[PDB]
């Protein structure tokens, strides 16, 4: 009683859809809605209020709705950018009886990928040419919506996909690494499985 | 305005040792806040202080102590670290609307058994494809940070002296190869044209945080003391 | 019957001090059950009625820390109004708040105040329809800017619809003994001759509980509106009240007037006759 | 029981 | 500023006989500023075990206090309530009638 329950986990959408983070509460009195939001080694700032008139305090940007009836406050948004990815977290202000204090949600990361309109998927070998015999494999230029295995084996580690963006021209890069110290097994057959 | 800042940025410590995260404050606010971050538990308040003086318990106090000498001021402090306590650490501050809190940058904290196992980081960097050369008129350059242990690094990129943002792209968080080895990798992607230069010297950069000064350390290796470790390569025809 | 709470808070300058003086009381009623004063040792929330000495360690941690930040609060409010009306430090000034609620027979929300007074002037107050202020003067208007960005009535409404409330129902039910109780006014006339051609008449109204109840005097039936002297109900120290009124009437002619006690207490309103 | 947000003037 | 001069009133908690211990009461109400002196007096001098109610206010925002003291009324004795406000130039003092 008095908390707030968010969408567990990691969220992941295409850049241009809409984005909708969902945000229940339980409160004894009234109920005063925030959100907040982490950027990627950045402090949390106040992102929205649930004040306003009816459940709607913001458009083409984020905005939310309070609904007392079912609880929700839920975080919403048009056409989603890669800027948005980041670190939301609802918060419920309990100042009624208690002492002015915020109980946040466990937050929820969104991660909004590229709409990759050419895709053209290749693996290299790539040489450490300070070290004697030790490779590595790229993955790259490949469609946001393929699956990039997990390592199954010891020794062997392949990384979760990152976004790069050359200033160029538009020339965003889905990008995966691996690598081992197992002593001869190739690239050829690494990324294997989406 | 209101810039609220945290130091140390990050600390390693030992089970047992005492340490003091500190905040400051300039915005004329009389509400200070300390939280911690974790993963499934988001943040959750420890102390908290509405005047010069005095410090409440917030919902997980235990283990933790608060000090707020002044307006400006608010300690968070343990007398005993335990493993426990591993987190992000951040201080807040607001005046009388409270709902509108101003974080602090934040504190990286680990806390060990021994500090032992801190080890600095080897960093490898890796040539691109000759066939992404050929097929695509690109480059990836790859650099690779393995072997260290706290997570505490930053890693930034430098081509021809001057530090990179533009087509760089570094994991967000350190990958676990083993109970004591993180790595961390990125990539550098840039023409085929502009790796082709014999003048295009190029580096990769990790900072690590590790131990300080006032840690006692063993007469044998170095001490994993805050550095940063380099590789570099220059372009090819 | 019908019931409230109210919290009175006052806060008074002192320059020939460092600190200011921070005073503030909680009634149910008639009755006082809690207190907090800035210059006691004990800074904390003290009690000042038996039956609210049965809520737990967490209610006193809680109240104490609430009222030692509305005294904090209430401090720098005097710095900021010796500031909007432009005054100097030497001189000592009050400022003086209340809030709470009140409850129908039925116990359900029937209104709820909050408001201000500096130097004795009403400052700024909540409206009956609770989602406005009253602002009388300039510097008050900037105070209503503020409340009005940071939302203050919509968070006041959800405390006095709510928290006041249910606290009021809380306390009613644990002072039952006390709180719920109806004590009807014992009543009696005195005389006095002021002078050869003139006499006072009182009308004395004692013991009774809660503290409204209504004296009026009448000649032939009429009111006797003006002529009438009446006294501030007063406390006898015991948790009863106490009142009286007078009137000089021509001697001889006592016997014309009336007395009229109306209390809910009483079954029926009495009318007393001098004998 | 007192409010715990504290507006000031 | 705004300057209220106090209303007083001295009386006992119960219907006064002698030699039965009871309570007497001094209440000052519709003054304002709050800072105000007031004793209880027994035959001209101060009376030292008195207490009084945590200080209050009512709609048109004066205040009012009550001081007290456990007393035994007798024949002879005279009991009163001295007061000083910023409003009185000097100490106002009213007698105790229980007859009133």
């Amino acid at each position: 009683m008095d908390s707030v329950t968010q969408t567990e986990g990691l969220v992941t959408l295409t850049e241009g859809l809409p984005v909708m983070l969902n945000c229940t509460y339980q409160s004894t009195y009234s109920p005063f809605l925030f959100w907040y939001v982490q950027h990627l080694n950045e402090a949390p700032k106040l992102l929205l209020k649930s004040f306003t008139d009816n459940k709607r305090p913001e458009h083409q940007g984020f905005h939310a709705t309070l609904h007392k009836s079912s609880s929700s406050f839920h975080l919403q948004k048009s056409s989603a950018q890669l800027s948005d990815s980041a670190l939301y977290y609802c918060a419920l202000f309990l100042a009624s009886s208690s002492f002015s204090k915020l109980v946040f949600g466990q937050g929820t990361s969104l991660s909004v990928v590229p709409n990759i309109q050419n895709p053209e998927p290749a693996v290299y070998q790539l040489k450490d040419p300070r070290s004697q015999d030790s490779t590595l494999c790229l993955f790259t230029d490949f469609d946001s919506q393929i699956n990039v295995p997990k390592t199954m084996e010891s020794g062997t580690f392949i990384t979760d996909k990152t976004v790069l963006d050359m200033k160029a021209m538009d020339s965003k890069s889905n990008g995966a690494i691996a690598w081992s110290n197992q002593t001869s097994f190739t690239c050829q057959d690494i990324f294997k499985e989406t | 305005e209101a810039a609220v800042t945290q130091s140390p940025r990050s600390k390693v410590a030992v089970t047992g040792g005492k340490v003091t995260l500190s905040c400051h404050q300039t915005n004329n606010h009389d509400y200070m806040y300390w939280y911690r971050q974790d993963t499934g538990h988001g943040l959750r308040l420890i102390h908290y202080s509405y005047v010069a003086d005095s410090t409440e318990k917030g919902d997980i106090p235990d283990g933790y102590k608060a000090s707020r000498p002044s307006q400006e001021n608010f300690s968070l402090i343990l007398e005993l670290a335990s493993l426990s306590q591993t987190a992000v650490y951040f201080c807040a501050s607001s005046d009388w609307v409270s709902y509108e809190q101003y974080f602090g940058p934040g504190t990286r904290l680990t806390v060990l058994e021994d500090l032992r196992n801190v080890t600095p980081p080897k960093v490898s960097l890796f040539e691109p494809s000759k066939a992404e050369i050929a097929n695509k008129q690109k480059a990836t350059l790859v650099c690779l940070a393995r072997g260290f242990f706290p997570d505490h690094v930053e890693l930034s990129w430098w081509v021809n002296g001057k530090e990179v943002h533009s087509g760089v792209s570094t994991d967000p968080q350190a990958y676990k190869e083993s109970n004591y080895s993180y790595a961390l990798s990125s990539r550098l992607r840039v023409s085929a044209t502009f790796w082709h230069n014999p003048r295009n010297h190029f580096r990769c950069q990790v900072q690590f945080h590790g131990l300080s000064e006032e840690d006692k350390w063993p007469e044998g290796s170095p001490k994993p003391v805050t550095q940063n470790i380099s590789a570099e390569a220059w372009g090819r025809a | 019957g019908s019931h409230s709470m109210r919290y009175f808070f006052t806060s008074v300058s002192r320059p020939g001090r460092g600190e200011p003086r921070f005073i503030a009381v909680g009634y149910v009623d008639d009755t006082q059950f809690v207190r907090f004063d800035s210059d006691a040792a004990s800074q904390r929330m003290e009690p000042r009625a038996p039956w609210i000495e049965q809520e737990g360690p967490e209610y006193w941690d809680g109240e104490t820390r609430k009222v030692k930040a509305h005294s904090q609060t209430h401090r720098v409010d005097l710095g900021t109004l010796r500031g909007y009306y432009n005054q100097s430090e030497a001189g000592s000034h009050t400022v003086q708040r209340m809030y709470g609620c009140d409850v129908g027979s039925d116990w359900r929300f029937l209104r709820g105040y909050h408001q201000y007074a500096y130097d004795g002037k009403d400052y700024i107050a909540l409206k009956e329809d609770l989602r406005s202020w009253t602002a009388a003067d300039m510097a008050a208007q900037t105070t209503k800017h503020k409340w009005e960005a940071a939302h203050v009535a919509e968070q006041l409404r959800a405390y006095l619809e709510g928290t006041c409330v249910e606290a009021l129902r809380r306390y009613l039910e644990n002072g039952k003994e006390t709180l719920q109780r109806t004590d009807a006014p014992k009543t009696h006339m005195t005389h006095h001759a002021v002078s050869d051609h003139e006499a006072t008449l009182r009308c004395w109204a004692l013991s009774f509980y809660p503290a409204e109840i209504t004296l009026t005097w009448q000649r032939d039936g009429e009111d006797q509106t003006q002529d009438t002297e009446l006294v501030e109900t007063r406390p006898a120290g015991d948790g009863t009240f106490q009142k009286w009124a007078a009137v000089v009437v021509p001697s001889g002619q006592e016997q014309r007037y009336t007395c009229h006690v109306q209390h809910e207490g009483l079954p029926k309103p009495l009318t007393l006759r001098w004998e | 029981a007192l409010w715990g947000f504290f507006p000031v003037l | 500023m705004i300057q209220r001069t106090p209303k007083i009133q001295v009386y006992s908690r119960h219907p006064a006989e002698n030699g039965k211990s009871n309570f007497l009461n001094c209440y000052v109400s519709g003054f304002h500023p709050s800072d105000i002196e007031v004793d209880l007096l027994k035959n001209g001098e101060r009376i030292e075990k008195v207490e009084h109610s945590d200080l209050s206010f009512s709609k048109d925002w004066s205040f009012y206090l009550l001081y007290y003291t456990e007393f035994t009324p007798t024949e002879k004795d005279e009991y009163a309530c001295r007061v000083n406000h910023v409003t009185l130039s000097q100490p106002k003092i009213v007698k105790w009638d229980r007859d009133m």
